[PDB]
């Protein structure tokens, strides 16, 4: 049946997506209601370390350029909450999804609806790291692209682009202001603390692995939970606990998860030529709801 | 050094 | 700064996925103007290799339930072309957006919008083997998820899925009916055909990593592009023809054409526990044009 | 042996 990293459909997200440019600088906003939240970098200029308190005085409402496509919104007062800017507009949003605001945990992922000057050019699946941050792909023009989850028919706001720690590593806000991880607004040093390979992505992609006929490493010998948590934590992985969507892929399968820990930390020590899912290393970036609507929905 | 996007 | 897969945003996609049900049987389907497109499998139940032109005639207009979401369409009359069904229905889409018919060559990509019951429930990218296959995620109800390229605002649709030839490994039909490959809708034993390694992706993915840090493979011998077509006989990899995207991301690096496929053919023994990317193997599911909208946009 | 999505 095969498994990919799979995206939310981006079709309630898109009539929201506008451009926010101040002075000389634009980036993306997401236009909700009558608000519009984008990051408060958008009126610095000043680069490196803003002292965005003072430079917030000399702002006023009207030198904000909002556009929905092409309509243009007008500010009519503004916030600061956090890193972000809460933007107040005439309009209420016509394409305004049932939605809400949440905040990912390390392992858990979602869809990132990568966007320039305002306008959604494509999405991607990333996960986020024990480093509070991702893996993604993003350029200059990129800040405020929103990362979302679909729960059902609503749209669960968690993430909003702001900065790049590393080459390919990449963090931002909660739609509280608040940054993911020890970081801040600031083009200062800021390199990504310590990561671990996400455990229960790795246990459910080997039920993933499974399913689709490679259960080679599936042996007698198991491990348990807190005895693998012990062995974890020296050699570069998560805690585990229990999960329902384990315990489903687990019945399904036939074969329980303490046979997979006891599988992982063995593959840890090298796949041995053998290929996983036509892969050579663990795979942590899909979830056990993410491998459990991919085998069965 | 962390680059602002 | 990241390389990923994307996917196309699905906002001119999702409004045309229709649920199409005779019998009992149910599958997917799409609707452009007052036509819809659905597999003619549709209409079989008996299982193995069914008799397509003797089932035809015991079917009539009225026993389709086509429903966009909650809405019942009416069927005036239907049309086998190849291996799908082309149902004219009394309501013209509303929401049709500007498009046309295409079919994918090998090695070119595209995203496919998982639907089941009528109902989209994810996007991902997928990349037309040489085997005229694609590395998808499919269950019972997902056939009729359409493939598709955006093309500015325009909407180029590609592909229909219909089978699973083997464990993660699929194809269907373009929307003229014909199945990509030498494969058919029955449930006779179908293995696919040789594949080989999509070079130009290859290549694309390489200037992607040279663009992001990585560049050690890069040395100053050369193959030319006939010369490796000759190797690549041999060596499970596809033939290269020329390419501006190649040619612009070879023209921003500074590294030409010949030295990335001297450098494929060298890797193609060992990527000597060195990674790029993050990655041990090649990656050839990034066309130029993927790799380029990644690096500039 | 294929079979029919």
């Amino acid at each position: 049946s095969g498994i990919v990293k799979m995206v939310s459909p981006t079709s309630k997200v898109e009539p929201c997506i506008v451009s926010v440019t101040y002075g000389n600088m634009t980036l993306n906003g997401l236009w909700l209601d009558d608000k519009v939240y984008c990051p408060r970098h958008v009126i610095c200029s000043d680069m490196t370390d803003p002292d965005y308190p003072n430079l917030l005085c000399r702002v006023t409402s009207s030198d904000f350029c909002v556009m929905s496509g092409r309509m243009s919104l007008t500010v009519m007062s503004y916030q600061m909450q956090g890193c972000q800017l809460v933007l107040t507009v005439t309009l209420q949003n016509p394409n305004t999804p049932k939605y809400s605001f949440g905040v990912v945990k390390p392992g858990e992922t979602f869809t990132v609806l990568a966007a320039y000057n305002g306008r959604p050019q494509g999405a991607f699946h990333v996960t986020l790291r024990s480093s509070h941050t991702i893996k993604g792909s993003f350029l200059c023009g990129s800040c405020g692209s929103v990362g979302y989850v679909l729960t059902g028919d609503s749209v669960r706001f968690v993430y909003m682009h702001q900065l790049e720690l590393s080459t390919g590593c990449h963090t931002g806000t909660d739609f509280s202001g608040n940054f993911y991880g020890p970081y801040r607004d600031a083009q200062v040093v800021q390199l990504p603390v310590q990561d671990y390979t996400q455990t229960v992505n790795v246990v459910a992609w080997l039920y993933a692995a499974i399913f689709n006929r490679c259960n080679w490493f599936v042996q007698s010998d198991s491990c348990s939970l807190e005895e693998f948590n012990v062995w974890a934590m020296t050699n570069g992985f998560s805690s585990i606990k229990a999960d329902l969507v384990l315990d489903a892929l687990a019945s399904m399968t036939g074969v329980t998860v303490e046979q997979v820990l006891a599988a992982i930390k063995r593959l840890h020590s090298g796949f041995q030529g053998k290929q996983i899912l036509g892969s050579c290393v663990f795979e942590d970036e899909l979830t056990p709801s993410d491998v459990y609507q991919q085998l069965a929905g | 050094x962390a680059v602002l996007x």
